[PDB]
């Protein structure tokens, strides 16, 4: 359901959350101290709002901005990734400023 | 004095890169330990226009 993205991903400098709330995906970078080990179930710089799948997402931080490009597909089989082609097309272009060396995911 | 500038820093700026770090600077051999003392600086200094 998200990603965690920064440096020290304590509190010592800034670092970036993406997570979807099935409603919305809600965007935020701030100077968090993130759990030690993260979780999901039922100051601060900047912020946004708006097996049978594959969801391919790409990643990449270039002169401040992070950049996210991504896909999704149906699958007919389910034991590791498929052979084939299709390119993954721009989803956001986030001004954000932030360094970035570590990520996580939310499970 | 509300106005403020980063004196050090461990590398140079990427462009559009934003840090707000207020970690001790380390000048030399000096193990700063998170606190001030010679060759251990807070990074940022002011104007005082
Ligand atoms: C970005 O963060 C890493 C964290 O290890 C640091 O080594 C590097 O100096 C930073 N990049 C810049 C351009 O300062």
């Amino acid at each position: 359901r998200g990603w965690i993205f920064g440096t020290t991903l304590d509190s010592k400098t800034q670092s970036l959350l993406i997570v979807n709330n099935a409603t919305n995906v809600v965007i935020k970078v701030c100077e968090f101290q993130f759990c030690n080990d993260p979780f999901l179930g039922v100051n601060c710089t900047f912020e946004y709002v708006s097996f049978k799948n594959l969801r391919e997402f790409v990643f990449k931080n270039i002169d401040g901005y992070f950049k996210i490009y991504s896909k999704h597909t149906p699958i007919n089989l389910v034991r590791d990734l498929p052979q084939g082609f299709s390119a993954l097309e721009p989803l956001v272009d986030l001004p954000i400023g932030i360094n970035i060396t570590r990520f996580q995911t939310l499970l | 004095y509300n106005y403020l500038f980063r004196l050090f820093r461990k590398s140079n700026l990427k462009p559009f890169e934003r840090d707000i770090s207020t970690e001790i600077y380390q000048a030399g051999s000096t193990p700063c330990n998170g606190v001030e003392g010679f060759n251990c600086y807070f990074p940022l200094q002011s104007y005082g226009f």
